[PDB]
């Protein structure tokens, strides 16, 4: 009562991807000094407190993840990873490995694919953290995702930046070096981004801990941007 | 098996006895009985190890989850009313164990809660203690405690509860552990430094 | 045995959205002094005791919400919101946080999206109250909804006022400053509204409590109105 | 495996509605002295004991309801209201509240609407009684119905009287004042009604109790009727 | 473990004893035994702590819900008949604990309900008490109660019951708490002020 | 609630087959010294840590398998073969018998074929281990697979090499003789494979143990390859 395709591919599954590439955009970036995420909410009307548009979720003291698709299946997938996460810390004592955490909820997404009477999750996810000194980043697909990026993006302007990064990125980039990376990138796909329409989460490996970024740090860096709309 | 909790001005002090007591036999010459569940909360277990043991892990995980799902570090008097609930689940069942939770409320200040196996909970405004050798430690407080005391006058009185009990209880009295929860955090005292105190004492 | 779309979107879901855009109009408004709701029943015949057309429901001593869509699915969601709420209050003690309470029924509502043999709820909600000195307002969509407005509206006249408010609201507006806002707005979409066809429920933050407005306060404020149909 | 509409409405739901607008008529009227109901059975052939045509049911010493729609789903809903009604009295002791009894069977009917495999009920209801000195009236619909009337009607000639009442009813009308109301009304829709084709049941708030009306009382009152077919 | 309810004219009064009784050891120098569930009703726990503990919470919700689902604040003699049912369910089961509930009925006026661990419920018209040291407290009332003894001559007599029992029962008698429910509300007395009375007495 | 065909064949299964011949290619080879596996990831973008593109899995200390098809159903079968692999070891003590372990998840695979509401797994497996001095290799099929090859391959370049091997294999070939066998073979289907686009896993039978091959062993062997593109 789900689906399968007439030749290689798979019905519903790919339709539910689209849901994502239509979704809000959001880039995740690795490095060596930690790892930071960021998303481009497209809050249009200004009657909606920006605090609510939840695009990035904490999952453990040391590992968090960012959404893109429908926020129907955003939440439910997190107060559930957030769940599969502490369970693990509980029947071991280990801050749950990130690769594992991923390999869990991405398996769940995968079961929802092949079972009678249940549409897959209209979402892809960006999980990053500190797997014991190793700050890493993953991308989930509404049907399994073994993709450990050094940096990527999902949603609206995927190819826009998912191909910007394609070049200049490098495996040494520092945090304040990747600082801009996402901001500049995110702007390419959003020609006119409010400076709070956006969300920044930092997780430095320098302490196995997750931090926020206040508004206007956002803007004061969205400034190194007017020098990018020139013969390029 | 012997713990103490008490409020002294700013925050709250907790101490135990690193003594595991296997019937006639002294089993552990250093067994934790003081755990920090969240950055603002911590507790003391007394009694059935393997039981409280799980009750700790089968809880911290419920904290460092609530913290996430809703920012606020599980407000102590809230996390407590879990245990009150968690235990009582096993009333129809075999549950058991003692417990003191002591942590700083984001706003409402310092809090100190006592907890019996069934699910009985009370906020202890003054001081409370529990353990094999509790009523020994108790007597110490009930005649050495004043509303105000101090940050210092607390951790002193604190030891000196264990000091008696630990040498007047067959079951308590091997080594000692101590941490203090206050607004900005929770300090596990690394044994060596604990000692400093009763030296400067009598 | 529900549905999913052939390219991004989602069948039954949106079809059920409409059900809402067809239901009665409803406005919700935050502020800094608390928060206030109000709904335009369109009680046609005058043979119906206006007291039964429940369009707004209290969900706790400190938080309540207003309905828009089909009343079939109205009650059921609240006789069940009123429920997740008091459960919480007994497995913690805490008057249930508002962002959570939302993040619960707007979770169920999502669950009713992707599961065998069951139609999503024909409803959007407006949930407001006092989350510890912080008064806030939320919109739900028949499938997950992280939209925390400073103020908005749903129902018949969404675009009339959901695009009036677009301008003249202020992250300052008081309660009695927002007094009129909702009354005045609601008239826009309803030329000729009975005073009592409407409901008004005030939750001041100044006491964490929920109040009522009698008829004629309604009217006596639906009077600053005849000066709004002039060249505008 | 039920339904939902392609633009707001809902399939089976309304189709089930018609079933009612085709069924036998029935009027219930409130007042201030209690509350009275009545129904125009349309017993054609005279070979059927009229005592079997059940169209009004007692639900408790103080509350009773009248059926309209198919008699298949008539009974089942009542030998079940009659349950959720004595259940309450048992888990409290209180003669079950009428706005609660209603909101109950009416919540079920609703569930029958949105759930895999099961056809909603072909009936709208008329429920009334004495809620603690307060004699009230309620109408239900094959999917939720928050409609407490001062008086209304359903079935055959809904619009006949449901729009007769629409004028001359008064928030004052007494019991022996609504005496005629229903009777005259019912006659309008049914040109030529047998005098027992009809069923009368009176709950006075003057004792919290349920009474019956004998044939010929019915007729002798269907008499002030021949003065109504004159230039009107 | 000792509480008291009585009807006196206008409304209804309740009192307890903040003493917790861990077998030999006195465990809590201030244990709440009097709870308000709804703006119009309040109750008193006697016996199994963590048991009566839950029955509170696992009842308060049900109120501030009925209240909501149907305006009228759960009329007391209805809410009571919940416990008779909330209890009796665990008859086949190990429930237990005492209980007094009183409240001012929207209309019917003041009401007072005794209650046993099984589920037996009885409307008391006069005065009733429960708690380890109850029969003490009892003598007091049953030779110190008249049909119509003022809003005052009740809360006096109330204390005096506890005064007795508290100091003639191993288990009761550490500190005292009290509230009086009446049409317009429910008054939890903040320790300090209670005192005034027995100062103004003997 | 799956499928069957109108004349022998079987709907979904073969549509699900395709999904494999579409996936990434993979080759496994037996012999007499052990047996070895290798796969051709087709990591296009160089933004993805080649470490997470998982295409070969270990199942026990002495047995392992390589994927091909969709990875959603890659993991779920292995962290499900991995399980049934240690279950056995626990209820006997015997390193589970390769022939049996295979016969297991392939059964599973089959059962998903004939059961209402669930799509067969989009994957063929290449299982290889040391079954008591006897090193062997199996190919699974999205519905049963009693095939014990002396070498084979799956996925993309199925025909290219599953028909290259068709000839020059020998029931003699050594390990370092089957060295190039799978590399060279693999090259045929992928004109231009990066030298780390490939994974290598060696299970010598001479220690019942499973080993890795480092990069540029990979390359320094993809070199005996340029002498393969000449009049051939």
């Amino acid at each position: 009562i789900t689906v399968f395709s007439p030749e290689g591919r798979l019905y519903q599954v790919e339709y539910a991807r689209e849901a994502v590439r239509r979704g809000t955009t959001a880039i995740g970036i690795a490095c060596k000094d930690g790892v930071v995420l960021a998303v481009d909410r497209r809050i249009t009307s200004k009657l909606v407190k920006i605090r609510s548009i939840e695009k990035i979720f904490q999952i453990d003291d040391h590992v968090a993840a960012a959404t893109s698709g429908l926020v129907a299946d955003a939440r439910v997938l997190i107060d559930r990873a957030r769940l599969e996460a502490q369970i693990y810390r509980l029947t071991y004592g280990e801050e749950i490995s990130i690769e594992m955490l991923a390999k869990k909820i991405c398996d769940i997404k995968q079961a929802y694919t092949q079972h009678g009477g249940v549409r897959p999750f209209g979402v892809s996810l960006l999980i990053a953290g500190i797997d014991k000194n190793e700050a890493r980043l993953f991308e989930t697909d509404p049907s399994g995702a073994l993709i450990e990026y050094k940096a990527t993006a999902i949603g609206s302007g995927r190819p826009v930046v998912m191909e910007l990064l394609e070049k200049e990125y490098r495996d040494d980039i520092t945090l304040d070096e990747g600082l801009e990376l996402a901001i500049t990138a995110l702007t390419k796909a959003n020609e006119d981004i409010k400076p709070e329409n956006v969300d920044v989460c930092i997780i430095t490996v320098k302490d196995a801990q997750f931090k926020k970024i206040p508004v206007e740090e956002i803007k004061k860096l969205i400034e190194k941007v007017k020098k990018k709309l020139n013969e390029e | 098996t012997t713990t103490v909790g008490l409020i002294c001005d700013d925050a709250v002090i907790l101490a135990t006895d690193k003594r595991a007591s296997l019937g006639n036999l002294v089993a552990d010459k250093e067994a934790k009985k003081l755990y920090k569940i969240d950055d603002y909360i911590a507790m003391t277990i007394a009694g059935s190890v393997g039981d409280a043991q799980a009750i700790v892990r089968l809880l911290i995980a419920e904290a460092k989850l609530y913290k996430m799902r809703t920012g606020r570090n599980i407000p102590p008097l809230a996390c407590a009313t879990l245990l009150s609930n968690i235990l009582h689940s096993s009333r129809m069942f075999p549950f058991l164990t003692q417990i003191i939770i002591g942590g700083y409320d984001l706003l409402e200040g310092a809090k100190l809660f006592s907890l019996d196996p069934l699910g009985g909970m009370n906020e202890e405004k003054t001081f409370t203690a529990t353990g094999s050798g509790s009523p020994i430690a108790y007597g110490v407080l009930e005649a050495g405690y004043d509303r105000d005391m101090s940050v210092e006058e607390g951790i002193k009185l604190a030891l000196n509860a264990l000091k008696s009990a630990m040498e007047r209880d067959t079951f308590s009295g091997n080594g000692i552990s101590l941490a203090v929860i206050t607004k900005d955090g929770v300090k596990i005292f690394e044994d060596e430094e604990i000692e400093k105190i009763l030296d400067s004492m009598k």
